[PDB]
């Protein structure tokens, strides 16, 4: 799907 | 500055009385649960940082160190199941919940995002995020005359934490919040930005898996004819979700199918049952599987859009489970259609391709074909020319793969096979 | 009823 989760990066 | 610290450094500078050294070591804090190789999480979760984190989200006299806590406390919450429960165990939820009337941008943004994770991790922490009320105040972000003046990132968090809110099966959310967020979304549906409109379409097709009371909320809001305008997009993170919605809603009611139908869907399966992205064709398949689940007017209409080759196509050639969705829509078409369109069916070709896919090793797809076969004769007994189809069959080899069948491992199936043969062969 | 869910 679209991803569950998101890190956010620099 | 804050580059590549230590975790004990972190632990100092936090530990220390010093506001703007706590500042400095939260900043160095996000700035290791940033990096993409590896981040220190669990190192993080157990020097105790996490209570720190969340008492920061609470200075609003310091909006950059709620700021910098609510970044790393986003990204420890994107890991694990255990890693968001440590960051919900904090008592983040709240806090974030708070920060979403932030009169800073980039923080409420962050406060949306963190959120949005906290909620995808699963059933439990989504309806606890909405038990603490976050929904009000997710849509009060969106609630301006035209969507197009908010910052494009801002708005496509929103939009992915609005679909996390929708995520998620078991239970499915709270029908009220459903209700509550779906005007929203239908708006969203509508906005010219690729990832809102893949996210929100997302959103859609989540809320229409499942039984067809959820289905109906979403229909009712009319949101079909957008779903296939969408189902046409050239973009393939667009075209996936909303192929998925409209394949939900067609396991609905005849009503509901008939919607997707007379929104013109159909006459985008040409290139659906063609494209070059198999899961598209597999999810495409399954879709027509379940239109010609329909009724006869129903089944009709997809002869009447050419899509009995198309469907003879993929049984003749696709990857194997588009196959399999294939040999599920003919058995439908042949189980609920007139003698006239399963005649028709013939003529377009399906026996060859039909038989071909009898030396499968998946009991189930021989289970499905035999079943096919026996309506098709069934059909031919009420004309009389079960002869011309015996002989169709044994001209391209069927007999001998339904011979074989005889001798099955599956009861069923050899059942089948030798009941076909002992009335046609 | 021949319908299939996901």
């Amino acid at each position: 799907s679209s991803s569950l989760k998101r890190k956010r990066l620099s | 500055g804050t580059v590549n610290w230590s975790v004990e450094d972190i632990v100092k500078g936090i530990n220390s009385n010093n506001l703007e050294s706590q500042l400095q070591a939260t900043q160095a804090a996000r700035k290791l649960l940033s990096r993409e190789k590896q981040p220190p999480i669990d190192n993080i979760i157990r020097a105790g940082l996490i209570p720190k984190f969340v008492s920061f989200l609470g200075k609003t006299d310091c909006s950059p160190i709620q700021f910098e806590s609510a970044w790393a406390l986003t990204n420890i919450a994107s890991g694990t199941s255990e890693q968001t429960k440590a960051v919900v165990d904090g008592g983040a939820i709240p806090a974030f919940i708070s920060l979403l009337a932030s009169p800073h941008a980039h923080i409420s943004e962050q406060a949306v995002w963190a959120l949005g994770n906290i909620a995808g991790d699963g059933s439990a922490f989504r309806d606890l995020v909405i038990k603490h009320g976050a929904i009000d105040p997710l849509l009060a972000l969106l609630a301006v005359p035209d969507l197009s003046t908010l910052a494009c990132g801002y708005l496509r968090n929103l939009t992915w934490t609005l679909s996390n809110l929708c995520r998620n099966k078991n239970p499915a959310p709270p029908l009220d919040a459903v209700e509550q967020i779906l005007p929203t979304l239908v708006r969203l549906l509508h906005h010219n930005d690729p990832e809102v409109l893949a996210d929100s379409c997302w959103a859609i097709s989540y809320l229409t898996d499942g039984p067809n009371e959820r289905i109906e909320m979403v229909v009712k809001k009319g949101v079909v004819p957008q779903l296939v305008k969408l189902l046409g997009a050239t973009e393939l993170p667009i075209v996936t979700p909303a192929l998925r919605a409209i394949g939900n809603i067609v396991t609905g009611t005849d009503e509901q199918t008939q919607k997707v139908i007379d929104a013109g869907a159909l006459a985008v399966f040409p290139s659906l049952l063609t494209n070059p992205k198999t899961n598209i064709q597999k999810e495409a398949t399954w879709t027509m599987s379940n239109i010609t689940a329909g009724r006869q007017d129903q089944i009709q209409q997809v002869v009447n859009h050419g899509l009995v080759p198309f469907l003879v196509g993929v049984l003749s050639k696709a990857d194997f489970k588009t196959q399999k969705e294939a040999a599920w829509a003919i058995t439908n078409y042949t189980s609920g259609g007139t003698v006239e369109q399963i005649v028709y069916l013939v003529h377009c070709g399906i026996i060859e391709p039909l038989m071909n896919l009898l030396s499968a090793k998946d009991t189930k797809i021989i289970q499905v074909i035999l079943d096919a076969i026996s309506n098709i004769f069934q059909a031919a007994e009420k004309l009389g020319e079960t002869e011309k189809l015996s002989i169709m069959i044994e001209e391209c080899g069927g007999l001998d793969k339904i011979e074989a069948l005889q001798r099955h491992e599956n009861e069923s199936v050899y059942k089948a096979s030798l009941n076909l043969i002992e009335k046609y062969f």
